[PDB]
Formats: C-alpha cells, structure tokens, sequence
C-alpha cells in the first residue's frame, strides 16, 4: 500500500494538521516581481593609495540602487605561510559612510573581524577566509587579489540598498583609512619589511537598475529606510596576573534601541588576538618546540575555539545601576548565546550579548533603549592570569577561573553595539532621523 | 504451546478469506533424547570431514 | 462552599406543586412573590366563586401579571450578596449565594489573573454539582478540541489533570478555615 | 534483575527500580507474605490477595503495546522468565447457561 | 490583519467546513426572516395551523413536569390562542 | 498506611507536606571489634558517604469527578500521631545516687 | 485554533494589500518584550547517578530556552572523553501540573545531533558539550547542554507560565552514573573523580501590558514536539547468516519522524563497529591498538562499513510503507533530502515530514490509528576480523567487522505532534 | 477505627511508678504514646486541629 | 549528621505510601582509622599485582 497505508490511517490527531486545509506543499506562489539587472563597476579614488594612507572615494551615479560594495586590494606576502592572518581585513583599518556631508555608518578592522567571528560560519566564513588571507600554504614573494565586502546596512540588506535616485542633491561617499602595519606583509611583529609593496586598491560597487515606472517611483517618491548602525567605544584592561580576579567597571557609552552588544579583549599588537598566546598546537609562533615562544603568536592561526586563552571569567550588564541579567561566566557569552541566537561558532574572546530574539535577523526583534538609560555599564571580572603559558601541563591541566600569564597582554577592549536608526530620504535630500 | 493473537487491522473495508502460512523445520536435523539406541542423526555431507 | 436549600420562582408550573401557602416568611424572595401569587390567584377565585360573575378571575389574572411584571423588572441588581470570613451583614433572609460561573476564558473559574482583571472581589467558583455547571465546565472545555471517538467516558484528553483549585478567590479565607478548626464555642467557661 | 520497568503503549509506567523493590518491598505493601524468594511483583490495585473485593486494576486491553523491560544481572543462566498476570473477568449464569464474560 | 473569531451558529460549528458554515448560515437567515414574516401582523389562512399547534401542545406542555411562562406562550404559541376570537365570535352568533 | 488517610495534598495547596530526617551520624550504624574513631575509604580520602538516597512516594491519581469533589469539599480525618518523653532510670548503680523506684 | 474565522471591515474595506518592490523590504511593527536569563534553584544533590530536580520560578511571563551547565573535571587525558556533559545528562523530564509533556534521553540528544544540526553548529555543539582541545588530565570546564524541547526551539511555542497560575512546572535531571573520562574509563573508575557542579539557566520573556493582560486571561493551544522512546536488543550473527529481526514499534500520535540507532551500551555513542583503522580504536593504527576499546574522543565515524545495518523497511498495520531500502539509505539519502546536513554511520532516519527540521507540519504518520507497525531489520554479516585494515577497509558492502556485534541495543525514536492546552490556570495535553 | 482512649488531656499530673529490677545499668526509658487527633482540610488549607 | 528536607509534590492527588531508598556502599573496603593492630585494609582481587 506504501504511502496508502500512511494516508488512510487518519485520526483525531490529524485534524488540527489537515482538517480544513488552509495550504498546499506542492504548489507554491509567486510574489508580484519587478524586473531586475545587476552591473558591478570601478569607482575613482580620490588620494593615494599605500599603507598609512587615508582615501575617499563617491558613488557614481551609474544605477537606480546600490547593492554591495567590494574592496579589491592587491598584497604581496613578506613572511611565508603562517605568518599573515586575515591581511586584507587588518589593512583597511577604519571605513566610513557618509551622505550630504553627514556619517551614517562607522566601520573599524576590529569590527570587520567581530561580525565575521559571530554572524558569519561554515563555508561563507571560510571563504572570506579565503578572500582575506592566504590559505593554501603559499610562501613568500606571493602575490594575490583580496576582496573585502563591505557590512553595511545597504550592503547585507538587499532590501535597504540606496535609493541614490532619490538623492539627487546629495552625495554618498565612502572614506578607506588603511593600516600603516599589516602582520606578514608589512611587518613582522614591530619589525618592518624590507622592499614591502605598498598596496593597490579599486572600489567596486553593485549597481542595480530598475525598469521605467519602478525607478520613477524611486526618485520621486519619499521613502524612510530602517537601517542598522555600528557604535563603538573603548578602554584599557584591568587584567590581573597574580593573587587576584580584578574586577572592571565599563560605561556603556551608547545611545539608541541596540540589538546587540559584542565585544572583545585584544592585544594591539596584533590584528585578531583576542586569547592568550601558549606553547601549544595553534597558540603561538613555534609551538610544540624547542624555539616555541609565547609572546609572538602563529600568524596563520591566531584563532582558536579554546577558552582557557580567554581572559573573561564573568560579565554582568547594568541598566540604571540595575542588573539586566545575572552573572554569568564569560564562556555564556562566546558558547551559548551564539548557540542560542545565530548558530555556529564563535571563537575564544568573542562575546556576544543579544538583546533581539534574532541578532543575525534584519528584522528587529527586541532591542534595549540606551537612549533612554543614564547609566548602562559592563561589568567584567577576568580571571587571573597565573599559567605559565609556555608549559602546556599549565595550559591544558588547568581550571576555570585561570589563564596563561601572556593574557595580560590583551589590554584594549573593545566594546560594540548595533542599534537601529532611521533613514529619511526626500526630495533628493537626507539623513538620520534620531539624534545622539 | 504459545497463545498468541492478531488484530486484524482495517486496511481495506472488508476482511474476507484468511489463511494462516506456517514454516516449519525439517526435524531429522533434530535428536530423539531418550536415545532410541542407534545414534540418533548426524549429517553426513555437511559435517564429518573424514568423508569424501 | 455554602449550600442553600432549593426553590423557584412563579413561571413554570411550582405555583401547584408546593401548593397551599399564602403569605411571606423566611422565604426567598422569589418564593415571597410566588406567595403573593398563591393568595391572589385563591382570593380572586374564591370571590369569583361566590359572585359569579367571570370577572374577578380576569381581575385576579391581571394583577397577577401586574405583580410578576414589577418583580421581574423591578429588581435592583446592586446585590454583592457573598459570604467569607467571618461576617455576612448584607442580610439574613433566604437568597441564592453568588457564584463565578464557568466562562470561556476561564473554563474552571480558577481565578488564576480574571480576579485582577475587573472583579477585584470575586466570589466563589461554587460547588461541582450546585447548578449543572459540571455540564457546561464540559462543554467549555470540549470547545475546539477533537476527540478521536475510543472514548465515551472521554479520560483521552486528559480531563484529570485539569480542575477547580480549592480557592478560587483573592484570598485562602483563612478565617472561615481557622473557625472550621476551632469552633467559637459561643460564651465559654472561662466567661 | 537489577532494574524493572513496565512501558505502557511506549510510556514509561513508574521510574524503573531496583529489582530489590520488586523482589521485598512491593509484596510487603501489597500482599500477606514476602516470598523470601526471588520473586518479583507488581500491583495496580491497593492491597491484596484477592480479598474478595477489587481494589484497583490495569485494563490492558486499551493497551495497544505492552513492553516489560529487564535489566538482567550478569551473571545470570540462559533460561525462561516466566511472567504471569492474574486478571479479572466476569462469571455469566443465566437459564441454566454458564460461559466467562470478557 | 486582524483574526476574529465566531464560536457558533446557534450549534457549534468546529473550524474545519468552509462553505458548509456560509450555506448553513444563509438558510439560518432564510428560517429566521421566514419565521418573521409569517409570525408578524400580515397572516392569510396559518391561523389554523398556529391553533392546531396551539391547543394539543399547549396541554401537553403541563404534561411535562413543568414548563416555563416563557415557553409555554411565546414558543409560536401566542397568536396559536387565536381560536379564542373564532370562538367567542360564534358565541356572540349564538348568544 | 491507610488508603483513607492517604494525605489529601490535592486540597493542600497553601500546606505543603514536609519531610525533616535526622540522618545518625558517620561514627555510628557500625558496631566492630576494635575501637574506631572514625573510618575512611581505601580509595581516595571519602568519609563513607551515602552512594545514593532517594525517596519514593506513592501517588494517587484519582478520575476527574473524585478530584474536583476532593478539591472542593471539606474533610475531617481521624488520624493517629505520636508523643514521647526522655527520662533518667540511673537505678542505684552501687553508688547511692538513686533506688529503684522510679517515677516518672 | 479550532474556530471558525472571519474579517470584519476594518480589516479589509479601510486597507487591502500593498504590493511590494523585491528591494524595498518594509519590517514588522512588532510587540514591545525584553529578554533575561536567571538561576533556578536545584532541589536534590548534585552527584553522578543522582536525580535531581527544578521548579521553575514565575520570573517572567513566557519561557523559552533552557541551558543546563555543568563543571565537570577530566580523569584522563585527551581522546578519553566523548561529549561528557550529555552523556551526564541522562534522562530530561517535562512536566506541567505533574503531568508529563516531554522526555529526552541523553542517547536522543546525540541521535538528534548526529541528524539536526551541522557544520559549525554541531562544532560549537560539541564544544559545549565536550572537551575540543587536547587538553589534559586534571583539567576542569564548564559545559553547557541546552534543552531541545519544543518550547526551547522558539519563540513562537514559549510556555505563558502566566496563564499556569496553578501548576508547577518542572525540569527532572537524571544525572549519569557514569561519564567516561571523568567518573569511568571504560568499565574501571576513576579514582579522586570529583562530582559535578550543576544550575540550570531558564530564560524569560517580559511582556508589555496588551499581550502581557491576553496571555494571561486567554486560553491558549500550542502544536507541540514531543519525543516517543522505545527499544530492543539485537540480532548481531557473527556469521552464516544475516540476521532479520522485526521490532513492533510502539508509537501513538502524528509522527513526523522516526529515528533509530544501534548502539554498544558500554560506550556512550558508540553506534559502530570498532577497527584497527585511524578514528576507530584506542590506539588504532599501531601494536597497542585495542580493538575492543573506541577512541572515546573520536566514536563516531562517517564510515558506515562499520555500521550494521543491510537493509529495512517500515511496515504500518503490515502493510510495506515502502520498499524495501538499504541503511545507506537511511543513513546518508534520507536526512539529505530532508535535513542537508551530515549523519554519522550507525544512525538512521526515516522521515514522514517534507522537513523534519522544521516546525510547521509537512507530513505526519498517526500511528495512534496503526494497530501493527513494525521495523524489519536486516543485519549485516559481522564476520569481519576488525584488527585486518586490508579486510574492514576492502570487502563487500553486506559485511562488516566482528566487533559490530556489540553494538546489541536498538534505540528507536520517534517525534509527533500533539496539542498542549491551557485553561483556567492550568495545561495538558489535547490528547494522551 | 478508634477502640477506646484515655483523654489524656484532662489528666493534670500522670506519674509513671516503674520499680527497676537491682541489676540494672544506668540508662533511659523512652516512653511512647500513640494518640488521637483531627486533621481538618478546608479552603486548600491543612493544619491539625480538635 | 545532615538533616536534609523533602517536599512532597503536589504532582498526583493523594500521598500514599513512602519509602526510603537508601543505597549504602560495601564497608569491608574502608580502613578502620586508629589502625588498631593487624592493619587497615588491602583489596586483595583487584589490585596487588604482586599477587597471580
């Protein structure tokens, strides 16, 4: 009888699944469509190109809405492999958006790395892996093409790309700071390199274009765009190396409903170290002998999923002096939120925590209004840092509350949220709704 | 000496003829365990390897 | 849980069953109309009767329905007549206690937030078997629900689990309980 | 048996207990003697050895599957477990015929 | 945007017809505007039948251990006591 | 140890029932040859533990109908408890500190 | 959910449906609710074998996920232990009202891994769950098990403790006797193993006033998940024969899926054959590999030459509800087409849902309307000498290892849909 | 089922006279009284009471 | 010496009987402290490989 039996055998049960069926599986519908074409071009940039250098560049006007937007950069490699790591991603250091003169979004190196250690995963994180860095062994004197897609409101949200046909008045522009040092490429650690290539760069935008009647809406009618912000503070580290667990108290000086707040710890030196650097596999340059070292990391591998190199033990969130949640260990924040909210895995000393029910969604779905708390503050407590990071007995034999004496080193914090503002667009001019 | 039983489902709208299908063992494989006296059985092609 | 004996008032036919009572005491009030009703309807016949004359039962008729009509449309609806603790002063005469009948949102009356909704002061869910609401508490819960018919003594949907709590009230009542435990004893030794 | 569990149409019927529980305890609550034996019980009725007046009982026949489940020892022989369960029924005499009613 | 919901039809009715709940409904509406028209001022010959329903079943109701006033005279019943005005008509013939 | 008086918990919904047990404690429940202080395992350092207590009530689930009633309605139980008192029988142990006439 | 509906004007004379340019996304208008994570309090000690239990405190309107975590320390060194925290997890209990609506076993945690979740998620997974790094004897770590009960899934299924006014509810955690590499290694224990330290972490939602006031005064219904449970011993043969074994299967409501597993009970997710082949024993590959002891840090494989499994087939009421299929294709061609993700050798899926990782019903079997379901098992031969690569890495696909034959137990699952209902300030189930 | 009982509670002074045997140790007489009381349930309130 | 509480759940209708399932570990393998002459204790099966 096969898929008879199981058809026939209809009970009680089943009436709340297919009495009065309101759905059919195997046929589906189509929503109304609007014909689309895609063109991706080069955008001029205004400046000099090289390392240290700031440039800016403008959207042509060369479309009806602007999709996406990739950095092409041309590196070649000092060291060999296993000494850069994500280059192209640690040398466009700040990028920021800007339309009738005003800042709408603001990117830095570190973020570009914080979204990709919590939003992005399995394939789509290796091959930005790919597009960032070397990742087949290749050797000094290399030389590739690395592309950095920008993560701005307009360039993930197919639904919110630019209207610039109803900015006709206004210019969009986008400034590329690029970093004066790129590990493996630039320097090795403090050390320059000598004959060290300065890069080259081409912006390059995704056009859309639109048939007669849906683009005249566009330009003529007023549209309101929600879209997402970055904000970003920062400080120094109270970590702890003896007899102690320090404790930081961290003004959350951000101001409107966020989605999330993420955050990192991290040694300046070095673009992607958030955990401890250690005598074994993957934890430092050398590992496993006799030149082992813990105070130069593997280049190629700076990541890890191990927490033990994590300094965070515990964090709390204050709204108003009061506790929004209670205490929880820092591995709450890089294991099961990520589990909880996004899927996937977060690497040690990222740490995440969501306001929204979906901090991957574009839909909001909850957010926390610092615009109106007067005192929101992170409270940190680190554990102390006592292991002889060289001794992998110390490092892997260890408990909780302990980490490799080399954490200290991570002295910068750096604190992110994503908030929610508005994007008012009329009469070929505009600019954010909300103040602050 | 086992009862066991059957629920006749109702996979159709009528249950008609029923017929019950039973496989049973040969039982010269099998040994009478008074010992009737000659040997009871023993395969000779299967097992015995000193045959040819 | 307080039980009242029963009675009911003039529709019907229970004008003939407890037949032969004429003037109010003790009574509920829809018992006290029922005996103006006795007394009417035999005076009105009885002088019918005695004058014939087939007028004065129309007469009678006419205000039998003109003291049903101002009982019926008359009554206040002011009445907060529930009994707690340890004082009942609204009145002392026959009435029907209150009761928070079973409704669709609340299908057991387990006052679980319908008190702080718009009663604030609720009375009672009463008893199982006071006033057929066993049968409507099943149909209410039997709302939108399927039964897979191998149940006539429906235990399938797990009618078990689901009950009345023994308060269905704002508070426990713990006066009523103390005095169920410890009787007043009225005027004692020691008095 | 180290541990005995009853599942009823794929639920289980109580947590599992020791075979201990089965062998001592359930007899001590339920009937007039402890076997001292190896011998395992259970009830679904209150008290018993019949005692002439039905105190509880499990209507198997709205069952649709039944599995016993024995965490067996180890170092038991292979052999039989032999599972009885005396059950109810109806006596039913009429005009001179007999007959068991289901 | 919004779901209301309607718990019956005068007989609860289970979310699962669709066109039964519309046709049942329309003859609802058909019986009660029928019942209205031929229960109103403007009756032809139904005087009869109302009468012939009337008596037997206006007994009958006491016949049940009780019945109430409601019931009893406004169960299509009132006009049924029309045949009192039949009566006295042929009385006042008579007398 | 009656049905009749098996606790009403269903009608105790502001009275939880609670068990308090004295459990004896480690240098007792063993009676030895030799006069120990105190015992401890081979293996490791455990100060003999209990392995596992667990506590299994019997429970009576009752039909819809008894429930409700069981709920609603008023019970009076008539149950039996205990009561006991210490005492000092010191009984004249050779020292004249007592006799053998004890009232207590 | 059951009601007839109907629109009034409002909401179809005063709008009408918008069309909507692909890029012009216009968001939901959505309910103001925030979201906090707080302890319950554990009642029962906390210690290997121990039963323990929470009743989760009316901290907040609706819940929804629910973490337990534990701290665990290890008693040996790394490739000892296998997912600790879920194998310490034994047996999650819910329970509304002491009435149960779901039941977890740590066996379906790993059996619903090895079928629901991927790449990266089932890293992170295992991470919370395992040990990842090498680390060593001594070491202590905090591991976190999140629920997967219906209402820990989504928003949409949170439990309104709101409208329970009257009945508790609760988790009931059966803590393992044994967890290997931390209380035992294989059958020896581990002496100094010190018990675990466990909370359980309970989210909730905060509603504002207008869905807060419905949730608490309306009835509500909900299409719930809920996990069947059932097992066997099987029939491994050694040689001469393929054993076939027809399992009755016990199962009452509207499934959308059916799962199973052949497991050795010895070793918590062992659902293959042991080899002396890389990934497949303790020490495999050299002298001191012992084939009768799993790479505890590596039990499964996607090898599935090591898995038991010839063929099968589900028959409903006796009927064949298919013809009859191998276990590859239980294993590998059945959650590809259904789920996408990757499942390991020795555990088999059969799905009756368009998408049994979803929520919405697309598909269900009701086997409260099956008198006679059965699963008819095919094994493979296990005559192969599993210490010889040359033969478990080269011979035919109805043969597999000798040490396959440990693999005696037979779990199988099953996940239905029923209706969990709420009224008057308590819940339960629309059905048995 | 009750079968009789000393209302215990009307007994001001109750002396137990126990005449020990001379052999004895110094030790405790522990002394038990089973007894009668009402458990009274109302209003999904417990307590025992008379 | 612990005086741990249990609370009966309200999770059935009526607290009938109630036992204590108390699992109490071998005491033959623990040492009796003061050491009082012939030793404490040595498992002699399972460990002492000097033993055949």
């Amino acid at each position: 009888a096969g898929g008879l039996s199981q058809l026939v055998a209809y009970g009680a049960q089943d009436v709340y699944l297919t009495g009065n069926p309101q759905i059919t599986f195997f046929k589906t519908v189509y929503r109304r469509y609007t014909n689309f074409a895609i063109e991706s071009i080069q955008q001029t940039i205004n400046g000099s190109v090289g390392f240290g250098n700031k440039v800016s560049t403008q959207i042509s006007r060369n479309g009806d809405l602007i999709t996406d937007i990739v950095v092409e950069f041309v590196l070649t490699k000092g060291g060999n492999g296993g000494t850069t790591y994500y280059p192209a991603e640690e040398l466009l250091q700040d990028v920021e958006l800007e339309i009738g003169g005003q800042r709408i979004d603001k990117h830095y190196n570190d973020w570009f790395r914080t979204y990709d250690a919590l939003f992005r995963m399995n394939d789509d994180r290796y091959n930005y892996r790919r597009m960032t860095d070397w990742v087949n062994n290749e050797l000094v004197g290399a030389q590739k093409r690395f592309y950095v897609p920008l993560i701005f409101f307009f360039n993930q949200t197919p639904g919110l790309a630019l209207p610039l046909i109803a900015l006709q008045y206004h210019e969009v522009k986008l400034y590329f700071t690029l970093a004066s040092q790129v590990q493996g490429v630039n320097y090795n650690g403090s050390s320059a390199i000598a004959g060290a290539a300065q890069p080259t760069m081409s912006v390059w935008v995704d056009y859309i274009f639109l048939d007669t009647q849906e683009r005249t809406r566009f330009a003529q009618l007023p549209h309101e765009y929600l879209i997402e912000q970055l904000q970003f503070t920062g400080s120094e580290t109270a970590t702890p190396s003896a007899t102690t667990q320090a404790s930081q108290n961290i003004r959350l000086n951000f101001n409107h409903p966020t989605k999330y707040l993420a955050w990192n710890f991290n040694n300046p030196t070095n673009y992607g170290q958030y955990t401890a650097l250690a005598n074994i596999p993957g934890a430092c340059s050398g590992a496993g002998t006799a030149a082992a070292t813990v105070t130069t990391p593997d280049y190629g591998n700076t990541g890890t999923y191990n927490e033990q190199l994590a300094v965070l033990d515990s964090a709390k969130i204050q709204l108003n002096g009061q506790d929004r949640f209670a205490t929880r260990k820092g591995s709450y924040f890089n294991k099961v939120q990520p589990y909880q909210s996004i899927g996937g895995v977060t690497p040690a000393g990222v740490y995440l925590y969501s306001f929204a029910l979906k901090p991957a969604g574009r839909q909001p779905s909850g957010t926390c209004n610092f615009s109106r708390i007067d005192n929101a503050t992170l409270s940190l407590t680190y554990k102390t840092c006592s292991i002889d990071a060289t001794s992998p007995a110390a490092v892997l034999g260890n408990t909780e509350t302990v980490t490799a004496n080399t954490a200290t080193l991570l002295t910068a914090l750096n604190i992110y949220a994503k908030n929610y503002n508005v994007l008012r667009i009329m009469s070929g001019m505009g600019g954010l709704a909300y103040a602050n | 000496g086992k009862f066991p039983t059957v629920t006749i489902s109702r996979n159709g709208d009528l249950a008609g003829p029923i017929w019950i299908e039973v496989n049973l063992p040969s039982l010269l494989g099998y040994n009478i365990t008074p010992t009737p006296a000659e040997g009871n059985t023993s395969n000779i092609a299967a097992i015995s390897t000193v045959f040819k | 849980l307080y039980q009242d004996p029963v009675w009911f008032q003039d529709l019907s036919v229970i004008f003939k069953r407890p037949s032969e009572i004429i003037p109010t005491r003790d009574q509920s009030d829809s018992e006290r109309i029922n005996a103006m009703v006795r007394l009417v309807l035999y005076c009105s016949f009885a002088v019918a009767l005695i004058r014939q004359n087939y007028l004065y039962a129309i007469l009678g008729l006419a205000i039998i329905a003109i003291i049903s009509l101002a009982y019926a449309l008359g009554a206040k609806k002011t009445k907060s007549n529930e009994a707690y603790g340890n004082i009942r002063p609204y009145s002392v005469k026959r009435s029907k206690k209150s009761c928070s009948k079973s409704s669709a949102n609340n299908p057991f009356s387990n006052a679980t937030v319908g008190a702080l909704l718009d009663n604030e002061a609720r009375p009672p869910a009463c008893s199982y078997d006071d006033n057929d609401m066993a049968s409507t508490m099943r149909k209410n819960f039997n709302k939108g629900l399927f039964r897979n018919l191998d149940d006539v003594y429906e235990v399938e949907n797990s009618q078990r689990q689901f009950y009345t709590m023994p308060v269905t009230t704002a508070a426990p009542d713990l006066t009523a309980f103390g005095q169920f435990l410890y009787g007043s004893k009225g005027k004692t030794c020691k008095e | 048996f180290t541990e005995v569990k009853l599942i009823i149409n794929g639920s289980d019927r109580f947590s599992g207990r020791p075979g201990a529980y089965f062998r001592l305890v359930q007899p001590y609550e339920h009937h007039v003697r402890v076997p001292s034996k190896s011998v395992y019980v259970y009830s679904f009725a209150l008290e018993d050895a019949d005692s002439r007046q039905p105190n509880g009982s499990a209507n198997f026949t709205r069952y649709d599957s039944v599995q016993l489940q024995l965490t067996l020892n180890e170092n038991l022989a292979s052999g039989r477990v032999q599972i009885y369960a005396p059950n109810f029924n109806i006596l039913r005499i009429a005009a001179g015929m007999g007959g068991l009613a289901f | 945007n919004v779901g209301s919901l309607e718990l019956n039809n005068l007989s609860t009715a289970e979310d699962v017809a669709t066109l039964q709940n519309q046709l049942n409904k329309l003859a609802e509406e058909k019986h009660k505007r029928s019942t209205w028209k031929g229960l109103t001022f403007r009756i032809a010959v139904q005087d009869m039948w109302e009468a012939l329903t009337g008596i037997p079943t206006d007994i009958y109701q006491n016949s049940g251990r009780v019945s109430l006033k409601e019931l009893l005279t406004r169960d299509d019943r009132l006009r049924g006591l029309g045949l009192i005005f039949f009566l006295v008509a042929v009385v006042s013939i008579f007398f | 140890r009656n049905p009749g008086l098996y606790m009403p918990l269903v009608a105790l919904s502001y009275h939880q029932m609670k068990l308090n047990f004295n459990i004896n404690n480690y240098l007792n429940c063993v009676k030895c040859n030799y006069p120990v202080t105190a015992l401890t395992s081979k293996n490791g350092a455990n100060p003999l533990s209990i392995t596992n207590m667990k506590l299994y009530t019997d429970f009576v689930f009752l039909d819809a109908p008894e429930r409700i009633r069981m709920s609603e309605i008023q019970h009076e139980y008539l149950v039996t408890q205990l009561q006991w008192q210490g005492s000092e029988p010191v009984t004249a142990p050779g020292d004249p500190n007592g006799s053998t006439n004890r009232k207590i």
